[PDB]
RNA sequence: AGUUGCUUUGACUACAAAACCAUGCCUCUCUCUUGGAGCGAAUUGGAUGAUCGGGCCGAGGGCAGCGUAGCGCCUCUUCCCCUCACUCUCCUUUCCCUAAUAUGACUUGAGUCAUCAAAGCCUUUCUGACUCAAAAAUUUUUUAAAAAAAAAAGUCGCGUAUU
């Protein structure tokens, strides 16, 4: 056709790729390593691509959080001769801020030419400010835009409102919506969504009934399932049930594209309400919308079923996931691991722990956290020590460090008080020392008295000055300076 | 154990593509209803508990390999309906008498199931094939005669509690050119026939 | 001195949607590419009941030819296929509607804009996966010791009975 001459089916195979780039980069999987390997193999080749092909590739790589390969492809293909326009420069600015940080994004914006510093680049930098929560520089961009008469779109106002909601100054939203209505700016559905969220955050449930009637009066915005998701979340957190069911049934009517996240929202909202029959009603629709169901829907479903106490249904779902799983997801195991430790059927939890790494799932930290929860409920402390050591050795799955909860630490130390396990208390303190540099809220401030078994340590209040100036209760130093 | 229990799952989406997708999963569509819905008169079409079902492939095939194919419409089962697969909660329960399977003539895979509720005291018509026992010991068969299979099924009308899954006769006492009528067939005295028996046997040598 | 290299190579498609509350352990743990659940229709279905018509098997007495068993003619209705009502729960062929199919809706009229060391090699060094070397672990065999080995699941088929 004359509309689209650069067709991807009829194009030459000697010059161009045999399959589209957004199909080629995802051949070996969606993993970071496989995407990087595919990009490295492609950039060394002698086959070429289209500009719209690279644009859709950038959007697909951005849509799954793959920011480094998207930035690398954009930089290399611009270096090879593909000229960025203003829109492509806005997308590249957002990609730079996503990958190398806002300090790199600011330098890219400065090094941009002057005729490229238009409303698209300004709005992209504003969004990259609000997503990184820098209120002062945000407002410094805002008054500069208002001074230079750059057209402020609804996207910028929604970005500021989401920034206000996340920072905690959520009372500014009702002033700002009337500001953007006074400045002749029509809103979108996300404007009503953040307005509703700020109104519910202001402890005002009765205000969300006058906004829905106003957008019904407007007649210009299309209501979407995200609106009803916000209504369902606000009502379920507020305890109202029938209005939440009406919102969720309207949500089910609005989900015409069979969205996986929307189905997850139905499942978790009906699970938090507690209605098992309609939970299974949406679940059968989910199995009718995707036969090869991913592990995320199982992760939601089995957690909902065990929070609604359907344990043999969860056990049959486990066998279904076993017989149809391609990746042995450890979180699926770890849901019923914590289930079997909470209801105490510990032999089957131990069997799953043994059989997971053979089938191909290595243990993360939360399984050991649930087992030390089990051991701190049943009073065995040595096995809680053996669990917390392996938990801090594994650490977090995103590169963080695992730290035990304050309530569990407090209960474990109260258990240490009775048995006079000074060695156990010292090992727990050493573990917390390795975990964190601070180590103290209630950890040892009133907990010198575990030394009241036989003698005490040497330093006499000088060790307690070492760990960054802690302060103890007034009724704690008396048995300390009695024993000197 | 005496009778079989059939676990079922409800249905809400009906159609050819949805049925083929349920069979892609391995679930077979089905229905359950009382008999009063099947009457021609809407006056006798009363309060009908018509309901849609889906059935597990492994359980249906296990029952079929257990009991046999053409005897399926005679025997009764206990239907248990639950909200989800393997749920600890039940919706309803009862006894049912099947009348219809759907199977493709190529591979024989089960395609549809038709189920009729069989509550206490319900009078239902049924077509039961008969079973001949004592073949190897029949003196007419041993001496040179042959047992001609005349009639296959008989019509029975009676309670849901006491319908036999199979009809047995004794043919070990027949010499050659001997026949046994349908009135000599061992069956329940409270059970009625509604069949044109007349001067016809079930078997003859 | 002669050959081969050094000798540039690309894009032009118009595109800010990158701002999200739920469960949250890195919640898409890896989704590239799937027709519809339209209250939508036409032939077909049929989970249903009889009439009319046609068509086997068969049941007796017999006219009929034997010491059991007959060949044509003669009284019969079950059973099947149609037909008229009820009829949407499985199946075949189509048609409409929706979704999807990469965005949006003259000046390369012989141009404008980028690129102008690519490809190798050798030292380090951060982080992942695999082969493992070998030991501790558990089973069998051999005489507490020495040799070899699986652990966890799905699928097909056979014979046989415990709610």
């Amino acid at each position: 056709h004359l509309s689209r001459p650069r067709d991807i089916v009829k194009r030459s195979t000697k010059k161009y790729l045999d399959e589209p780039l957004y199909h080629r980069l995802f051949k070996d999987g969606g993993s970071e390593v496989s995407v990087r390997q595919q990009l490295n193999q492609f950039l060394k080749g002698t086959k070429h691509v289209f500009k719209w092909e690279v644009g859709d590739t950038i959007k697909k790589l951005r849509s799954r959080g793959l920011y480094y390969p998207a930035l690398k492809l954009s930089e290399v293909m611009e270096h090879r001769g593909m000229n960025k326009t203003v829109s492509d420069q806005a997308i590249h600015l957002d990609l730079v801020a996503k990958a190398r940080g806002i300090a790199a994004g600011e330098s890219y914006f400065v090094d941009l030419p002057e005729t490229s510093k238009t409303e698209l680049t300004y709005a992209s930098l504003l969004n990259c400010y609000c997503k990184e929560l820098m209120t002062e520089k945000a407002e410094g961009l805002l008054n500069k835009m208002k001074e230079l008469n750059i057209t402020v779109s609804s996207m910028s106002y929604n970005s500021l409102m989401t920034l206000y909601t996340k920072t905690g100054q959520a009372e500014r939203v009702p002033g700002m919506i009337q500001e953007m209505k006074a400045e002749d700016v029509m809103p979108d559905s996300y404007t009503y969504n953040v307005w509703m969220r700020a109104l519910a955050a202001t402890e005002d449930v009765s205000g969300v009934e006058r906004v829905i009637e106003e957008m019904n009066r407007d007649g210009r915005v299309a209501p979407d399932w995200t609106t009803y998701s916000n209504m369902a979340s606000i009502y379920v957190d507020a305890g109202l049930s029938e209005k939440a069911e009406k919102a969720l049934q309207e949500l089910e009517m609005k989900n015409t594209d069979r969205d996986f996240k929307a189905y997850q929202f139905l499942i978790t909202l009906y699970g938090r309400l507690g209605k098992l029959n309609e939970v299974y009603r949406i679940w059968r629709s989910l199995r009718l919308a995707m036969p090869k169901t991913s592990n995320v829907a199982y992760l939601n479903m089995i957690q909902v079923l065990v929070n609604l106490k359907d344990l043999p249904g969860a056990e049959t779902l486990f066998k279904e996931w076993q017989a149809n799983c391609s990746t042995y997801d450890i979180r699926v195991v770890n849901v019923m691991i914590g289930a079997y430790t909470r209801e105490g059927l510990v032999e089957k939890a131990n069997e799953l722990k043994e059989k997971s790494p053979r089938r191909g799932g290595k243990l993360n930290a939360k399984t050991w956290e649930l087992f030390m929860d089990y051991y701190v409920k049943r009073g065995e402390t040595a096995q809680a020590l053996e669990c917390i050591t392996k938990a801090v050795s594994i650490g977090k799955g995103d590169g963080g460090k695992w730290l035990p909860s304050e309530d569990t630490v407090r209960a474990l130390m109260s258990q240490f008080e009775e048995k006079k396990d000074v060695n156990g208390a010292e090992s727990l303190l050493e573990i917390l020392k390795k975990g964190t540099d601070d180590v103290g809220a209630e950890t040892f401030e009133s907990l010198i008295r575990t030394y009241a078994a036989a003698g005490k340590s040497h330093p006499a209040m000088r060790q307690r000055l070492k760990m960054e100036k802690v302060k103890v209760d007034k009724a704690t130093e008396k048995l300390l300076d009695e024993l000197c | 154990h005496q009778y079989q229990t059939i676990q079922a799952i409800p249905r809400e989406a009906t159609g050819r593509g949805v049925s083929a997708r349920d069979r892609t999963i391995g679930r077979i569509p089905a229905v359950v209803f009382p008999q009063s819905l099947l009457d021609t008169d809407a006056s006798k079409r009363g309060v009908s508990r018509k309901q849609l079902l889906t059935a597990d492939k492994k359980q249906i095939k296990s029952i079929i390999d257990s009991v046999g194919l053409p005897f399926f419409c005679s025997t009764t089962f206990q239907l248990q309906i639950r909200a989800g697969q393997g749920s600890s909660t039940l919706v309803e329960s009862g006894r049912v008498l099947p009348l219809k399977v759907h199977r493709d003539e190529e591979t024989g895979k089960i395609l549809n199931l038709v189920f009729v509720w069989a509550d206490d005291g319900e009078k239902l018509k049924v077509d039961v094939p008969v079973v001949f026992k004592g073949l190897d010991h029949c003196p007419g068969l041993q001496k040179g005669g042959n047992l001609r299979t005349i009639r296959s099924t008989l019509k029975l009308l009676g309670p849901a509690e006491h319908i036999p899954s199979k009809i047995e006769v004794d043919v070990s006492n027949l010499d050659i050119e001997d026949k046994v009528l349908l009135q000599d067939v061992v069956f329940h005295p409270s059970l009625k026939l509604l069949s044109k028996n007349e001067t016809m046997p079930v078997c003859k040598i």
